């Protein structure tokens, strides 16, 4: 959810796609560690013992592949199919759309992020909108995390799935959150449709990735889950 | 037939590409059979034939395109 | 003309005492250019 | 790329609205120029073959 | 009228490089080199003016 | 008066030998500046917060962009692709000189003005800020006001057109000047690779020329080519750029493949296993490395079917490369190995680094997997651990292997081995922690980072410092080799077999080599190949 | 007071890129209100179809362009 | 020897040259003159001008973009600027 010190794994998060991504990564790492250690040992052993002082005679008369090149073609290709298939069914699971519930808008021009929840337009005629800003270092709350907090923090209810809308009106930005594993490009002119689903009720962290000028590193993104009654109180508060 | 012409002029690009390929192949087959004709010269003659056929089919198509009742 | 190369194509004469300072100074200035480059952008600041 | 998938401010047509009627008709001076170029190529090939004929 | 053979034999008798074999070629390069040097000298000041934010007035 | 002779032998000279040395020198003077830029940028991120600077983010953007552009287009391409080809390809084909000497002379001299104008552009009030991959809206006159990035665009344009012009003569030279009895199939692997890179570069770069010119015209002619309000789609720019960027690294790394396949046999005294299979698999790689370009656009938001089509084919690249690595592994075993030789050391160290980098590359070729690593430090680790481990190692091995042929001198084996070990350790501990930094979910191109990342940056900084000492030692060893007057025989890499008498070998066995270049004297003659060598037809 | 109801599963375009949807809903709503009537129920749901997913900030510029008539649409 | 082959090649080249002269003075000329006449008819049909239109949805918001001043003249003129077909 948040970066730690001397980390080795990715993190502990909560998102239906994030668990599947971690599972696929575990399987793929299990695949590649085999080949990596095998090639390392082969390189080490073919040289450590076959130095000139111990092998003054070279079997120079073997430069034909009878049955070895065929196995070279097949076996790694078999591994390739074995890794391609799970990723393919994961992707073909993800490309579908569930039953829509509500949408959020994430338009951001330069060094600040604006969020809109215009689903609940009613007789009040007061659509809710605000802007999340980089909190200054001096005004950080005692015990806060530098470079990873905002003043007007985003609020999304838990266990409710949202069809997030990604849009921009300036140089291209990105909308990333490693815990949820959902990302897309804030490409101007065109809107990007992405989904989301939070299982727990906790504070999630993230920021943009695609450079957008001098202050590309000054728009952190924080989204935290809330219960239904807290969500309703938050909505009626404004 | 009052129906064949509708498909003949409905998709001008695919049929025009097909007839261009047919002309190219036929001209290559016919020209590349002589002695005093090098490959670049035969290719140039085939391309000239293709240009002429393209011009005439363009004029024919723009002539028949007026029937948009 | 049939000359035999002396196995010496260095683009410039080299020897021990004098040319070492010239070579090292050229290396130092071409190493330290980025310095003046980074200083230029923070001159009027 | 600019033609097959026009943007949504273009009126869903590659020929711009209001400028579509201001486009270039297929039958005008450029067609004459194309026929001139074809005849020029024919004349150049004739000249090359005659030069081959010394 | 076909003087190409005569001039060929006239010009093959010299050992000059092919870019100076034809007489009169040298007079078209020395002022050319001077003009190139002047262009370089002017472009030095032009680039120096471009990098240093300012404009003459 | 030798001054006229001096400038006629160096400036008004079109001999291939007298030009490749200048290629190496130009590469070196670009690489030093790039290495210092990399050192300063890595020292900036030693600890969190503004450090040695007044938080100047634009200055950091200028630094990263300059490092990337100058080290990708002024260090490796000109000093590897054509530097070791123009000198050596005529030797292995059986020709005395390249097809067009004047264009060969011209191509080299387009680069110095490019370097000067790039430095001038970087010395503006703002400087380029779009990075190595500049993007239209950021480059738009809205962000930058001045002659900063236009000159960078111009430098890229002219360098590309020069490289294209520096590769037209090579293909003609190695397609028409072949030796009598030298079938194109029987060509050595190195020239095969270099011709493949030449054809790929010439086929692809024009696209960059056109796209870069049309994108640059947006700043001056106010064209709507890529304006969001003008109907332009920047995804078209990304597609145009990555129809070039993806095969560029392959055409940069293929000379490393050839030089490794040349270094292994001679220092192993064993013929290369499966030449025909290797070259046909490399041809398959060359053809394959064009239809896959959208792996750099995985998180932009394209359609499902296009993503599947251009992600499934990303995996098939690995199979021929794995076959090549297995063939080299098979070649190494059985035959004799002189592991103490510096070219052998570099060749051996190349394989493990290249294969781990390839594994990292196959990690992030899936749209399901790239979303967790796109535009983070993990891709930085992958592409750096492939580029600086393959191309740099190949260049170092080629230099240490063919240096006597270029000049006719001997280097110091002890200092060279020490430099190799120091550089290997430094570059292994530089890009190591970045794997963890990108695995945590932290983006790239950020002068500031959240506090829980300091340790790995601290671990990387020391290796970054170590690399500078490696560079210093290489400079010292190069100077020593240049002024040591250590003679070299005709074929220093030929040794008597296990049953060669010390008197029979010296008098009835000299003048034999696996390749032509070792037959001639180490300082090669100006006019070699007076008569064409004729083989068995 | 409030219910969870917004744009449904648009069968016209199920892919990720759905930029044309905003313009299509806008022009369809304008055509719908031009004919039929004003107080008719059905296209009130179409009104929600270009505000829940659209930024609503381009809507201001759309109004500015359409008020003077330069808006390039059939209706 | 050389005489027979050179005679045959020159004869074939001369025959092709005569055929191409017939091509260029038999069919190309009529096509060129017909196209010229049709082009003149099209050019003379539309000599009504009236090329000054405004207030009918003017501008369209993507016409004559000015982000960097045009080098020629004041900055609002193009190289092929015309006083009858180019407006604002
Ligand atoms: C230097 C040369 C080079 C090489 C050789 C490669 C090799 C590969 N690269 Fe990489 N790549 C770059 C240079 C290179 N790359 C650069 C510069 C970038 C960044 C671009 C930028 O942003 O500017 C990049 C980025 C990049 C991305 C972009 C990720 C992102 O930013 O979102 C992707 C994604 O697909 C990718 C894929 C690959 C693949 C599949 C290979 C394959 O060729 C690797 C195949 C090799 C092997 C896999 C090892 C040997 C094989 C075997 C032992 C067989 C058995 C193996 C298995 C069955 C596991 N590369
Ligand atoms: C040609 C490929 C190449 C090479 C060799 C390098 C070399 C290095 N690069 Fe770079 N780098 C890129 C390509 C390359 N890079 C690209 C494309 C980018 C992205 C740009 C962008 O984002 O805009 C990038 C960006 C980039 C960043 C991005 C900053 C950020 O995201 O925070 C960092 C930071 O760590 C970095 C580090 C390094 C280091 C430490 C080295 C090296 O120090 C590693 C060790 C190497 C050496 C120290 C040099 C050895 C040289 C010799 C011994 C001399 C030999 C000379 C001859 C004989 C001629 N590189
Ligand atoms: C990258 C895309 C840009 C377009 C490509 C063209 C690039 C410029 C043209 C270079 C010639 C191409 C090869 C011709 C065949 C050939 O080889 O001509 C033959 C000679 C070299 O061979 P030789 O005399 O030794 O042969 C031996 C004869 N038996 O060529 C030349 O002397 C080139 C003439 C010098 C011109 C170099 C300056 C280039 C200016 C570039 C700027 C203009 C374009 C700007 C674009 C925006
Ligand atoms: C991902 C990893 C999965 C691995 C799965 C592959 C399994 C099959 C591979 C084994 C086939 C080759 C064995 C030789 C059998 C034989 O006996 O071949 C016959 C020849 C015998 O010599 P001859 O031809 O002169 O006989 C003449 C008969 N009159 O042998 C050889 O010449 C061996 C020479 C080349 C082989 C070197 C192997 C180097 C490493 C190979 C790959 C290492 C993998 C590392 C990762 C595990
Ligand atoms: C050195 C090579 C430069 C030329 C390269 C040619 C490449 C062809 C493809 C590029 C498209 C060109 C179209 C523009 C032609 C034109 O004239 O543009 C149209 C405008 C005016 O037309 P209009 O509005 O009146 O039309 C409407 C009629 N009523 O005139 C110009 O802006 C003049 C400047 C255009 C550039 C041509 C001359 C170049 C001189 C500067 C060199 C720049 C070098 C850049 C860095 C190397
Ligand atoms: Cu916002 Cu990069
Ligand atoms: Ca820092
Ligand atoms: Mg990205």
């Amino acid at each position: 959810d948040a970066p730690s010190s001397w980390a080795l794994y990715f993190q502990d998060g909560a998102s239906p796609s994030y668990l599947g991504v971690t599972h696929l990564n575990d399987y793929l790492m299990f695949y590649l560690t085999f080949i990596f250690i095998g090639v390392i040992y082969a390189i080490c052993k073919a040289v450590i013992e076959y130095n000139y002082n111990s092998h003054p005679i070279a079997a120079k008369y073997t430069t034909h592949g009878s049955i070895v090149e065929f196995i070279w073609t097949l076996i790694p290709a078999l591994i390739l199919i074995l890794v391609a298939l799970p990723s393919f069914k994961l992707l073909y699971l993800l490309d579908e759309v569930q039953k829509p519930s509500m949408t959020v808008k994430a338009i951001g021009r330069q060094w600040f992020w604006t969020y809109e929840l215009n689903d609940f337009v009613t007789n009040e005629n007061e659509p809710v909108s605000f802007d999340s800003y980089m909190v200054p270092e001096e005004d950080l709350e005692e015990g806060s995390l530098r470079q990873l907090e905002v003043d007007n923090r985003l609020v999304l209810p838990i266990d409710t799935r949202i069809r997030l809308i990604l849009t921009s009106g300036d140089v291209i930005h990105s909308w990333a959150v490693p815990s949820l594993g959902i990302k897309c490009d804030c490409i101007p002119g065109r809107l990007n449709q992405v989904s989301l689903s939070i299982d727990r009720e906790g504070l999630f962290y993230g920021q943009c990735s695609e450079l957008c000028g001098v202050l590309h590193s000054s728009m952190p993104i924080v989204v935290q889950g809330v219960s239904l009654e807290d969500f309703l109180a938050w909505l009626e508060e404004n | 037939n009052q129906r064949a012409l509708y498909y003949f002029n409905e998709h001008k690009w695919p049929i025009i590409l097909g007839t261009w390929a047919s002309t190219m192949g036929l001209s290559l087959y016919a020209a590349s059979r002589n002695r005093y004709d090098t490959a670049p010269q035969k290719l140039i003659q085939a391309r000239m034939y293709a240009q002429g056929v393209t011009v005439v089919v363009l004029l024919g198509s723009v002539y028949l395109s007026t029937l948009a009742n | 003309s049939a000359p035999k190369p002396g196995s010496t194509i260095p683009f410039y004469i080299n020897k021990k005492p004098l040319p070492t300072l010239l070579y090292f100074g050229t290396f130092g200035v071409i190493f330290s250019i980025p310095f003046i480059v980074v200083k230029y952008h923070n001159r009027n600041l | 790329h600019s033609s097959l998938s026009p943007t949504f401010e273009l009126g869903a047509v590659w020929p711009p609205v209001g400028i579509a009627d201001k486009t270039i008709d297929p039958l005008e001076v450029p067609l004459l120029n194309t026929v001139i170029l074809l005849t020029s190529g024919a004349s150049l090939t004739y000249a090359h073959y005659s030069l081959i004929a010394r | 009228k076909n003087t190409i053979v005569q001039q060929q034999r006239f010009l093959q008798s010299i050992h000059k490089p092919t870019y100076l074999q034809r007489p009169g070629s040298f007079a078209l390069v020395y002022p050319y080199y001077a003009v190139m040097a002047g262009l370089g000298l002017y472009s030095l000041y032009a680039s120096g003016r471009v990098i240093f934010g300012k404009k003459d007035a | 008066n030798s001054w006229w002779t001096y400038v006629n032998r160096w400036i008004f000279s079109t001999n291939a030998k007298d030009i490749a040395i200048l290629y190496l020198l130009f590469g070196l003077v670009s690489g030093i500046i790039g290495s210092v830029f990399s050192f300063i940028i890595r020292m900036e991120l030693s600890a969190p917060g503004s450090q040695f600077l007044s938080g100047n983010g634009q200055l950091y953007n200028v630094a990263i962009s300059a490092h990337g552009i100058l080290m990708i287009f002024f260090f490796i391409i000109p000093a590897l692709f054509g530097a070791f080809g123009n000198y050596l390809v005529p030797l292995m084909i059986g020709a005395p000189d390249v097809a067009y000497p004047r264009v060969n002379n011209f191509t080299f001299w387009l680069l110095p003005p490019a370097l000067m104008l790039l430095l001038i552009s970087a010395l503006t009030e703002e400087g380029p800020g779009g990075g190595w991959t500049v993007y239209p809206p950021l480059s738009s006159i809205t962000s930058h006001s001045g002659p900063a990035i236009d000159l960078a665009i111009l430098s890229l344009q002219l360098t590309g057109i020069s490289s294209t012009l520096g590769s037209v003569n090579l293909i003609a030279t190695m397609i028409n000047m072949r030796a009598p009895g030298l079938s194109l199939y029987q060509m050595p692997l190195f020239a095969w690779a270099i011709m493949i890179t030449s054809i790929l570069l010439l086929l692809t770069l024009p696209v960059l020329a056109g796209g870069l010119f049309m994108l640059f015209s947006d700043r001056n002619l106010n064209t709507s080519f890529y304006a969001p309000e003008g109907g332009g789609d920047p995804v078209l720019y990304q597609h145009l750029f990555w129809f070039f960027g993806h095969p560029e690294v392959y055409i940069l790394i293929m000379p490393a493949f050839g030089v490794v396949s040349h270094i292994i046999p001679s220092l192993a005294h064993k013929p290369i296993f499966g030449k025909e299979g290797m070259l046909w698999a490399m041809l398959s790689i060359a053809l394959l490395g064009l239809m896959v370009w959208s792996h750099h656009l995985f998180t932009v938001g394209l359609d499902v079917d296009t993503r599947a089509y251009f992600s499934a084919a990303t995996m098939v690249i690995a199979i021929p490369t794995g076959i090549k690595i297995f063939s080299w592994l098979a070649t190494l075993t059985g035959g004799a190995i002189q592991w103490s030789r510096v070219p052998m050391l570099y060749a051996i160290g190349f394989l493990i680094l290249f294969t781990i980098g390839g594994l990292t590359g196959v990690i992030l070729s899936n749209s399901v997997l790239d979303i967790a690593f796109h535009d983070t430090y993990f891709v930085v680790a992958h592409f750096h651990y492939v580029l600086s481990m393959g191309a740099l190692f190949g260049l170092c091995g080629a230099y240490y292997y063919w240096s006597p042929k270029m000049f006719g001198l001997m280097y110091n084996e002890t200092l060279a081995s020490i430099q190799f070990w120091i550089l290997f350790i430094g570059v292994n501990i530089v890009f190591g922690p970045q794997h963890f930094l990108g695995l945590n979910g932290m983006p790239r191109r950020i002068p500031d980072y959240p506090e829980a990342f300091v340790g790995w940056n601290f671990v990387s900084s020391i290796g970054s410092v170590i690399s500078i000492l490696s560079l210093f030692l290489f400079m010292y060893v190069m100077y020593d080799q240049f002024t040591s007057n250590r003679v070299v025989k005709t074929n220093p890499y030929l040794i008597p077999s296990y049953f060669d008498d010390n008197v029979i070998f010296v008098n009835e066995k000299l003048g034999v080599a696996q390749s032509i270049e070792w037959l001639l004297h180490s300082p090669v003659h100006e006019h070699a190949f007076n008569t064409l060598p004729t083989k068995s037809i | 007071q409030f219910t969870f109801g917004t744009v449904g599963f648009d069968a016209r375009f199920p892919n990720t890129n759905q930029t044309k949807h905003c313009f299509q809903s806008y022009i369809d709503y304008f055509r719908c209100i031009k004919a039929k009537g004003e107080d008719f129920v059905p296209c009130k749901q179409f009104w929600h179809a270009y505000q829940s997913l659209c930024p609503m900030e381009w809507v201001e510029r759309w109004d500015e362009q359409r008020e003077n008539g330069t808006f390039p649409a059939p209706i | 020897n050389w005489l027979e082959e050179v005679q045959a090649e020159e004869e074939h080249a001369k025959r092709s040259s005569e055929f191409w002269k017939k091509v260029t003075y038999y069919i190309g000329g009529p096509a060129l003159i017909l196209a010229s006449a049709n082009a003149y008819y099209i050019y003379c049909k539309h000599q009504e001008h009236a090329k000054h239109v405004e207030d009918t949805d003017p501008g369209y918001s993507f016409e004559n973009l000015r982000f960097k001043k045009y080098p020629w003249g004041d900055g609002s003129k193009t190289l092929f600027w015309n006083d009858k077909v180019n407006h604002l």
